[PDB]
C-alpha cells in the first residue's frame, strides 16, 4: 500500500478539512487500498513570494503528484494564482484551479501546468452561439474590450461560427469617452449587441449607450458574468440577458469534484510503465518530473460524469468542459433566472424574458 | 549602484571582478532562485542583476519575471535557462534577457532556406510554448511573401504519448528540409526516434530553433550530425564579457536616471512580511561601445547576438554563419 | 478545555507484533488530532498529521482515535502523546511509554571500592549490573554479611533503542571511618534469570 | 534541513527573570507559527502559546498569562520566551516547535532548554574514577549543581551507560559505564556549563 499525495492551497483552514474528506472519500471509493492517497495543503498566503515558498516547503517537498488551488480575493497576488502556476510549472506538477476564470491560463505557453474545474470568461460564448441558434440570429454585433480576456471571448464566439456572422468593435480599456464606437455601431444596422468587458469597463458602454439611446426599445444586450455583477448591474439596461456561472463561487463543490478527478487519473496513471516520483522538493533538484507531462496529460483526457458540479471533463488547453451556466434577465432591477444552460443545450424555463422597454419573448422551441 | 552577479560553472567562470557582488550559484532551483535574490536585495541592496545558469530549463526565464516583478529589482538574463525564450515577460516587470525573438530566429532561418533555394519544407512542432507563434510568423511570411514554397502542412506532436505514436506522425513528411521546433528535452526524443527512421541522414536537413540548441555546450548524444540551428550563445562571446556588457545597460539606464528625476529608488525592504519610478523607461534603450543594447516590451533584444551553427562529425558546434550585423545574414558558403 | 484521555498508558508489545494505542478526546475534535513521539532523551517529534515514519498508521474521527505500529521495531521503545489541535487551549494526552519484550538476559554485575582520591577527602561504594532483561530486579548491599539499605542511591536507565536491556547503578554512601570499620562489602542480586543470586564483593 | 536551535540551560533564583531563543533556519520564518511547550521532569506537555510570524500577534494560554511573553525578530529568525517573576513551580525543560501552517500541527522541534528555578550554591562536582573475557569501567561524578552536565568517556571518540542523576539534598550524583584496554587506557572527561569546569580523570589498576 504505497502512498500517493494530492496538494492542495485553499483560502480558509475549514477548507482544508473538506480537502483532506474529498481525499478521505476518494480512498473509501474505488482505492481498494492498492494505492493510499494523502492530502497535503496549506491556506493560502498572501505575499506573492512567501506563497511560492511555501509550494516549495510545505507542498512539493511532500512529493505531491498534483495541486489544487482555490483563489479568492483577499489579498496581493495580481487575484491570479501566479505563484503557483511558475512554481510547480518548473517540475511539469499539474496545478487545478478552482476558482479563477481569467483567460490567460488557458495558454499553455504561460501555464503549461495549468487546469480548471471552471470554464474562462470567454467561453460564456457557447451560451452565445447556442442563444444565436434558438432564436436563429444569423447577424450580431460583438463588442469586446482589447485586451487578451475580450480577445479571446471573441475568437472562441467566431470558431464556433466558422466550423461574416457578426461584425466586431473593439475599445482600448479604461476609457470613459467611448460614444465613437456606439456611433459605429448604430449604423451597423444589426439589433443584437455582445459585450465582453469588466465591471468597470462595462459600466462605461452601459451608461454612454444611454445617451445615445441603444439603453431600449430595437435592441437586445447579450452579456457574460462581470457585466450583470457589481457596479454594471445597476447601470444595466433592463431586459439584458447575462449568464452567471453555477456553482462557479463554490470552493467546497469544487473541491471534492477537483480529487474525485486526480483520484481516478492518479489509479489510471499507476497502470502504466516506468513511472518515476514527484520532485521531492524544489532545493537541488532542476529538472521537470519524467513523468509530469504525462499525468496532466491524463488529467485533461480524464471523464468524469457523476461529478458534484455536473460531467468533469476538460479541454485541449486545460479548460473544464460542459460547464453549466445560468441565463439571467435583468427584470425590474432584478436578476431572474429565464433559463440555464444544460451544457449541450438550453433548458427552457418556465419565466418569460422581458426585452428592453415593453415586448415579451420566451427560451422555448 | 550595486549590482548583483549570480552565474555557473559554465564557459569557466573564476573571478568576475558602482559596486559589483559577484557569487558563483549553481542553484537553479525556485527556492534558491527565490532566496539569493531575495536574501540580496536584504543586506545587500541591489539595485539590478545579472543572472545566468548552466542549465537549459526555460522556467528559470520564468522565475526571474516573476522575482523581477515582486522585488522591482531589474533582472538581466545573460546565460542558460535564464535568456531561453519564454512567453512575453510580465508589464510589470523588469526582466529582460540576451536572445532573439521567435521571429527573429525564424527570419534567419527562412534566410538560409532562401539561400539554399529550398523552397519545399516541413514543419514540425510540439504544445511547447511559442508553438502558437512559430507557425504563424513561418505561415504568414511563406503565404503572403511571393516565392515558391510547399509547406507540406504543419506536423505537430504530442512527446509524452507511446513510442511509435510519435513515429505514425513522424512518416508522414515528405521534405529535404524539416523545421523542427520544441525543447531540448523534446528534440532529443523526435531526433532519436527519426534517427531509426532515416530521416537524420545526410539526405534531409532539420533546422532548429535557439530552443533546442540550447547551450552550445551541452551536446546531447542523440542529437543527429548535421544539425542546422540558430543560436545567441556564442561561445568566443564570452561569458565574462556579457555582463561588462550587461553593466553598461544598467548603469547607463542608472545614471540617465538622475535626468527627469534625480533619486535611484532604493532596493525593497525584503521580500517577506506584510515603487515611485521604474528604471523599465532608461532600459529599451542603451547604447554601449558601439552596440545596440536595446529591448522591448516583450523583453527579447533589438539587436540579438545570433550566430548560424552546425552539428560536426566531431560532436563539436562549429559557426558557419552570421546575423546581427544589421539586418541580413553573412553564410560561409559550404553545404 | 479540553481533556485528551489515552488509555491505557503502558505497552508491552513482542517485537514483529502490530502495536493499537488508544487517544479518546473529551468532546469532538475532528481530525484536528496529531500525534508525537518522544525518544529517552530527545524532544517528542511529530509521527502523524491529521489522521522508519512508514510503519506507522493513523486510523480513527470525532472523539476516538488509533495510532498503529504494523511491525514493532525495538528503536520505537519511547513515549506517545497526541494533542488537540481542534481548540485553544492547544492540550495533549496522557501519554503512553511502549516498552517491549526481549529475551531474558542476565546482567554483568561489577562492583567498585571507594576512590583513593575520594577516601582521601572523606567512601562511595558503586556496583553496576548492567543489559539485563526483565527489568524487575532486587538489589541488596551487605557489609560484613550485614545488610543495609541506607545510604544507597539507585538510578535506573531507560530501556535500549537496539539492546532493548536495562540497567542499574547502586551506589553504597559512606563515610570515611565508618567505611574503614568493616571489609566484607557485597553487591547481591536477585533475578529472574538466577538459580543462585549474582553476589560480586571485595 | 530544517533545525532549531535554543539557548543552553540557564538556573536562575526565584524571583528573577529569564529569556529563552528558538533559532530557526531551514525554512522561510514568515511561513510558519512558533509554538512553546513546557514540559515537567516526567509530568508530560503543556502547551503554553502559539505566536504568528507573519504578524506578532501572540496567543497565550489561560495559565501563562501575566508573566509569559512571546519576544520575536524576524530579521535574525529567532523567537523569544520571556518569564518574569520566576516561581519554584517552573523548573521544566522549555520547547519550541514550528506550527505548520501557523495553527497546525508541530512538525519540528528545538533540542530543549532545561530551566532551574531553585536557590542553591551551583558547585562543581567531584569526579572520582573506579577500576577493579571484557573489561568495564566506572567514573564517578557526585556533588554537583545543577544538573546540566556532560559525559564523554574518552574524547568523545565511544559513543555506543551514563546514569540519571539522583538529586539528594541541594546536590546531584551519577556514574557512567573491552578486555583489548586492559588498563590501551581509559581516562574520564566530565564538563558542565554552570560550574565552568570541565576536569577529567584517568582510571588505572
Ligand atoms: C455552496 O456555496 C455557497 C456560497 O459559498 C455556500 O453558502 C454553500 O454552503 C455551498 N454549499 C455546499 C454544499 O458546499
Ligand atoms: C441535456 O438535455 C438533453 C435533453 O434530453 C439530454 O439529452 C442531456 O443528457 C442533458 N444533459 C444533462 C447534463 O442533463
Amino acid at each position: 500500500p504505497k502512498i500517493v499525495n494530492i496538494g492542495a492551497v485553499l483560502s480558509t483552514k475549514k477548507h482544508e478539512q473538506i480537502f483532506r474528506e474529498a481525499v478521505n472519500q476518494a480512498n473509501k471509493r474505488h482505492f481498494t487500498r492498492k494505492i493510499q492517497l494523502q492530502a497535503t495543503s496549506v491556506t493560502h498566503r498572501p505575499n506573492a513570494i512567501q506563497m511560492a515558498l511555501s509550494v516549495c516547503e510545505d507542498l512539493i517537498s511532500s512529493q505531491v503528484y498534483a495541486i489544487l488551488v482555490s483563489h479568492p480575493p483577499a489579498p496581493t497576488d495580481h487575484l491570479t494564482p501566479t505563484p503557483i502556476s511558475y512554481t510547480a510549472g518548473f517540475y511539469r506538477i499539474p496545478v487545478i484551479g478552482l476558482t479563477t476564470r481569467m483567460s490567460i491560463y488557458s495558454d499553455k505557453s504561460i501555464h503549461l501546468s495549468f487546469l480548471r474545474t471552471v470554464p474562462p470568461y470567454s467561453h460564456q460564448a457557447l451560451v452565445w452561439f447556442e442563444m444565436m441558434r434558438l432564436f436563429n440570429w444569423n447577424h450580431v454585433i460583438l463588442i469586446v474590450s482589447d485586451d487578451h480576456e475580450g480577445r479571446a471571448a471573441q475568437k472562441k464566439l467566431e470558431t464556433l461560427l466558422e466550423g461574416k456572422a457578426d461584425k466586431v468593435l473593439q475599445f482600448e480599456p479604461g476609457t470613459k469617452n467611448l460614444t465613437a464606437l456606439l456611433l459605429e455601431a448604430k449604423e451597423l444596422e444589426a439589433r443584437v449587441i455582445i459585450l465582453s468587458a469588466s465591471e468597470d469597463d462595462a459600466t462605461a458602454v452601459y451608461k454612454s449607450a444611454a445617451m445615445l439611446d441603444m439603453t431600449g426599445a430595437g435592441y437586445v444586450w447579450l452579456v457574460g458574468e462581470r457585466e450583470i455583477s457589481g457596479s454594471a448591474l445597476r447601470y444595466a439596461p433592463d431586459g439584458i440577458i447575462g449568464l452567471q456561472l453555477i456553482n462557479g463561487k463554490n470552493e467546497s463543490a469544487h473541491i471534492s469534484d477537483a480529487v474525485a478527478v486526480v483520484a481516478q487519473a492518479i489509479h489510471e496513471l499507476f497502470e502504466m510503465e516506468n513511472i518515476t516520483d514527484p520532485p521531492r522538493g524544489c532545493v537541488g533538484n532542476t529538472n521537470i518530473w519524467k513523468t509530469g507531462p504525462l499525468f496532466k496529460r491524463v488529467l485533461m483526457s480524464s471523464k468524469y460524469p457523476d461529478g458534484v458540479t455536473g460531467r468533469i471533463e476538460f479541454n485541449e488547453d486545460g479548460d473544464r468542459k460542459f460547464a453549466q451556466y445560468s441565463i439571467m434577465n435583468l427584470q425590474n432591477r432584478k436578476l431572474v433566472q429565464v433559463g440555464i444552460f444544460n451544457g449541450s443545450y438550453i433548458i427552457q424555463n418556465d419565466r418569460k424574458i422581458i426585452w428592453p422597454g415593453g415586448e415579451t419573448e420566451g427560451t422555448l422551441v | 549602484l550595486n549590482i548583483a552577479v549570480l552565474l555557473g560553472h559554465s564557459h569557466d567562470v573564476t573571478e568576475r571582478e558602482v559596486n559589483v557582488v559577484a557569487l558563483l550559484m549553481n542553484r537553479t532551483d525556485p527556492k534558491s532562485l527565490i532566496t539569493h535574490v531575495c536574501d540580496l536585495m536584504s543586506g545587500a541592496r541591489i539595485h539590478g542583476l545579472v543572472f545566468g545558469d548552466d542549465t537549459d530549463q526555460e522556467a528559470v526565464a520564468q522565475m526571474l519575471d516573476f522575482i523581477s516583478s515582486q522585488t522591482f529589482i531589474p533582472i538581466l538574463g545573460i546565460h542558460g535557462g535564464a535568456s531561453m525564450i519564454m512567453a512575453d515577460k510580465d508589464p510589470t516587470s523588469t526582466f529582460f534577457q540576451f536572445g532573439a525573438s521567435i521571429q527573429q530566429q525564424a527570419t534567419v532561418m527562412l534566410k538560409i532556406m532562401q539561400d539554399y533555394d529550398w523552397h519545399v519544407f516541413s514543419l514540425v512542432t510540439t504544445i511547447f510554448p511559442g508553438y502558437r507563434d512559430f507557425i504563424s510568423f513561418i505561415k504568414t511570411t511563406v503565404d503572403n511573401s511571393f516565392v515558391g514554397w510547399d509547406m507540406q502542412n504543419v506536423i505537430t506532436l504530442d512527446t509524452s504519448f507511446e513510442d511509435a505514436k510519435t513515429q505514425v506522425q513522424l512518416k508522414k513528411i515528405h521534405s529535404s528540409v524539416i523545421l523542427l521546433y520544441c525543447s531540448k528535452d523534446e528534440a532529443v526524443l523526435i531526433l532519436s526516434e527519426a534517427r531509426s527512421l532515416g530521416l537524420t541522414g545526410y539526405d534531409f536537413f532539420w533546422i532548429v530553433p535557439s530552443l533546442v540548441s540550447g547551450n552550445t555546450e551541452l551536446i546531447p548524444k542523440e542529437f543527429p550530425s548535421g544539425l542546422i540551428s540558430v543560436s545567441y550563445d556564442d561561445w568566443d562571446y564570452s561569458l565574462e564579457a556579457r555582463v561588462r556588457d550587461g553593466l553598461g545597460i544598467l548603469t547607463t539606464a542608472a545614471s540617465s536616471m538622475l535626468e527627469k528625476f534625480s533619486y535611484i529608488p532604493e532596493a525593497k525592504a525584503s521580500c517577506y512580511g506584510q515603487p515611485l519610478h521604474t528604471l523599465h523607461q532608461f532600459m529599451v534603450n542603451v547604447t554601449w561601445d558601439g552596440k545596440d543594447l536595446s529591448f522591448t516590451e516583450e523583453g527579447y533584444q533589438v539587436h540579438p547576438r545570433l550566430v548560424v551553427i552546425v552539428l560536426n562529425k566531431d560532436r563539436e558546434w562549429e559557426k558557419v554563419g552570421k546575423w546581427e550585423n544589421q539586418t541580413l545574414s553573412l553564410r560561409h558558403a559550404v553545404w | 478545555d479540553i481533556v485528551m484521555t489515552q488509555a491505557p498508558a503502558t505497552l508491552s508489545v513482542t517485537p514483529g507484533d502490530r502495536v493499537s494505542l488508544s487517544c479518546r478526546a473529551s468532546q469532538s475534535i475532528a481530525d484536528y488530532l496529531y500525534w508525537y513521539q518522544q525518544k529517552s532523551h530527545e524532544s517528542p517529534r511529530l509521527l502523524l498529521k491529521y489522521a522508519i515514519p512508514s510503519r506507522f498508521s493513523g486510523s480513527g474521527s470525532g472523539s476516538d482515535f488509533t495510532l498503529t505500529i504494523n511491525s514493532v521495531e525495538p528503536e520505537d521503545v519511547g513515549m506517545y502523546y497526541c494533542q488537540n489541535g481542534h481548540s485553544f487551549p492547544r492540550t495533549f494526552g496522557g501519554g503512553t511509554k511502549l516498552e517491549i519484550k526481549r529475551a531474558d538476559a542476565a546482567p554483568t554485575v561489577s562492583i567498585f571500592p571507594p576512590s583513593s582520591e575520594q577516601l582521601a577527602a572523606g567512601a562511595s561504594v558503586v556496583c553496576f549490573l548492567n543489559n539485563f532483561y526483565p527489568k524487575d530486579i532486587n538489589v541488596k548491599w551487605k557489609i560484613d554479611g550485614s545488610e543495609r539499605q541506607n545510604g544507597v542511591l539507585n538510578s535506573w536507565t531507560d530501556q535500549d533503542s537496539k539492546d532493548s536491556t536495562y540497567s542499574m547503578s547502586s551506589t553504597l554512601t559512606l563515610t570515611k571511618d565508618e567505611y574503614e570499620r568493616h571489609n566484607s562489602y557485597t553487591c547481591e542480586a536477585t533475578h529472574k534469570t538466577s538459580t543462585s543470586p549474582i553476589v560480586k564483593s571485595f | 534541513e530544517v533545525k532549531l536551535v535554543e539557548s543552553g540551560p540557564e538556573l536562575k533564583k526565584p524571583g528573577e527573570t529569564v529569556k529563552i531563543s528558538c533559532k530557526a533556519s531551514g525554512f522561510t520564518f514568515t511561513n510558519y507559527g512558533m509554538n512553546w511547550v513546557k514540559q515537567a521532569p516526567g509530568k508530560g506537555l503543556k502547551w503554553m502559546g502559539w505566536i504568528n510570524i507573519y504578524t506578532g500577534e501572540p496567543t497565550y494560554a489561560d495559565d501563562f498569562k501575566g508573566r509569559f511573553a512571546f519576544s520575536l525578530e524576524t530579521s535574525a529568525s529567532t523567537a523569544y520566551l520571556q518569564i518574569n517573576n520566576l516561581k519554584n513551580e517552573d523548573t521544566a525543560t522549555y520547547f519550541c516547535a514550528r506550527g505548520y501552517d501557523y495553527e497546525g500541527y508541530f512538525d519540528y522541534w528545538g533540542q530543549g532548554t532545561t530551566l532551574t528555578v531553585s536557590s542553591a550554591k551551583t558547585t562543581p562536582p567531584s569526579v572520582y574514577p573506579l577500576a577493579p573475557s571484557m573489561v568495564t569501567l566506572g567514573c564517578l561524578v557526585k556533588g554537583y549543581f545543577p544538573e546540566p552536565v556532560t559525559v564523554t568517556w574518552n574524547s568523545g571518540s565511544l559513543s555506543s551507560h551514563t546514569f540519571p542523576a539522583v538529586l539528594q539534598s541541594d546536590l546531584y550524583t551519577l556514574s557512567s559505564s573491552p578486555s583489548s584496554t586492559w588498563p590501551e587506557t581509559v581516562t574520564c572527561n566530565v564538563a558542565h556549563p554552570a560550574s565552568s569546569t570541565k576536569v577529567d580523570k584517568k582510571i588505572v589498576p
